[PDB]
């Protein structure tokens, strides 16, 4: 995993930045249809539910980033 | 042939050869930079809005 | 004579749109030197929007590139061009600042418009290249002494 | 690509020092004119048998040799200029600073007090090594001369 991710890495620091971030954006919207037009499974309900939640991890963070993501306490 | 007694080289090829490069402004490489330690100041800083810490070492609660 | 009846900086036109006119007199298309002549009237109307562009941001847009073609602005004009639009960059500053996206880049932004408001650090490249500045006076009074020697002969 | 860039670093450090040492002047080599031959020959179109149209042809291709031979002596000159140059390149100093980049240790974060000082690095470099000491009349002295002569009554 430590040689795959660094062969994964230096394929990637060698690209220009406008082709990082819109092969990535590419692969992230991909991803989502496959989400998306999947009708009712509930893996489908799962992954969806799952990217409101890091959505909520990176808002949660936004608000308070010395202490972290809000838990209930 | 008065011409010929002129320099044959002409005012743009001096033009052309003097002024080759476009030179790199001074400005250029602060404006560069400050765009590029801007992605340092999000990522590492832990007071920036969007921190890596909580998503790379993630917290004991 | 034609167009070549007023010099080369002394007419109405903008130096790349005389140049043009003056290779159209004296040359036939078929030549070399009409080439070589509409070829300089495009590295000089390169050089005069680069002056349209740096002082867009002090006379407007309706600059009249023509008057500071001809007879550019002293250092002491570069200076009082700095000085009467800087309450509006000091102002532009602090306004770009307040709503910069992180406190690196409100540092950023004020601490460049702190090098660039000091009228001090325009870079002059006659003060900072003497030798240089000579000698990019000395290609066109080279150019000229090239047109009085052919009439010193003829 | 780090040495790539130190030896052209080095390159350009050895090119300054053998054109500093030989004192010329910095736009004379880059001039194809100063290395045009004014004593050439120059070949006389009344002994080479043309006709009506085909003098400025001649006259062009005349000049348009002289000044192809003078661009290629131009390009001897640097092609020679480098092996000197490359020649010292391999026997230089190679102490040249870094580039400011924020301090960022392996797991460590990165503070805002050092992400400033790096960009007090990059806007102390953009004052000029040599500037005009352009003076702003401050506050403090034209309040105190503007009602010394409001005070006379002007």
């Amino acid at each position: 995993i430590e040689a795959e991710a660094a062969s994964i890495l230096d394929r990637h620091l060698a690209k220009p930045v406008a082709q990082i971030r819109k092969e990535q954006a590419s692969a992230y919207a991909s991803l989502l249809k496959r989400a998306e037009t999947a009708k009712g499974a509930k893996w489908a309900e799962k992954y969806l539910e799952d990217v409101k939640a890091v959505q909520w991890f990176d808002a949660s963070v936004a608000e308070a980033p010395a202490s972290g993501p809000k838990v209930a306490a | 042939d008065r011409v010929l007694s002129l320099p044959a080289v002409s005012k743009n090829q001096v033009l052309e050869n003097v002024f080759h490069t476009a030179p790199k402004a001074p400005v250029e490489h602060l404006e560069k930079m400050v765009s590029a330690n801007s992605k340092v100041y999000d990522a590492l800083n832990l007071q920036s809005k969007r921190v890596l810490i909580w998503q790379v070492k993630p917290a004991l609660f | 004579l034609g167009p070549q009846m007023e010099a080369l900086g002394a007419s109405d036109l903008l130096l790349s749109e005389q140049i043009r006119v003056i290779t159209e007199h004296r040359y036939t298309p078929d030549r070399l030197q009409y080439k070589e002549g509409m070829k300089l009237a495009d590295k000089i109307a390169a050089q005069e929007a680069a002056l349209k562009e740096e002082l867009k941001v002090i006379y407007g847009d309706n600059v009249d590139v023509k008057h500071f073609q001809a007879s550019p602005r002293t250092p002491v004009q570069q200076l009082f061009d700095s000085l009467k639009n800087a309450a509006a960059n000091k102002e532009r500053a602090a306004k770009e600042a307040a709503a910069a996206a992180s406190p690196y880049l409100a540092y950023a932004v004020t601490k460049k418009q702190e090098v660039q408001a000091d009228p001090s650090n325009i870079p002059f490249d006659e003060v900072l290249y003497p030798q240089l500045s000579e000698e990019l006076l000395e290609l066109e009074l080279s150019d000229i002494r090239e047109d009085e020697i052919a009439l010193e002969k003829a | 690509k780090k040495q790539a860039t130190e030896n052209l670093m080095k390159l350009l450090q050895a090119y300054k020092d053998i054109g500093d040492a030989k004192s010329e002047p910095l736009l004379k080599n880059h001039n194809p004119r100063t290395f045009e031959d004014r004593d050439y020959p120059v070949p006389d179109f009344r002994t080479q048998n043309l006709k009506a149209g085909d003098v400025p042809k001649f006259f062009d291709t005349v000049i348009s040799t002289r000044a192809s031979a003078a661009i290629a002596s131009k390009d001897k000159f640097w092609a020679g200029r480098k092996t000197e140059a490359e020649a010292a390149s391999a026997k230089a100093s190679a102490a040249f600073p870094r580039v400011a980049v924020p301090e960022w240790k392996k797991g460590k974060t990165v503070s805002i007090e050092n992400l400033n000082t790096v960009t007090d690095k990059y806007a102390a470099a953009l004052v000029p090594k040599r500037k005009l000491a352009l003076p702003v009349l401050p506050e403090g002295v034209k309040k105190a001369v503007e009602d010394f002569a409001a005070s006379v009554g002007q």
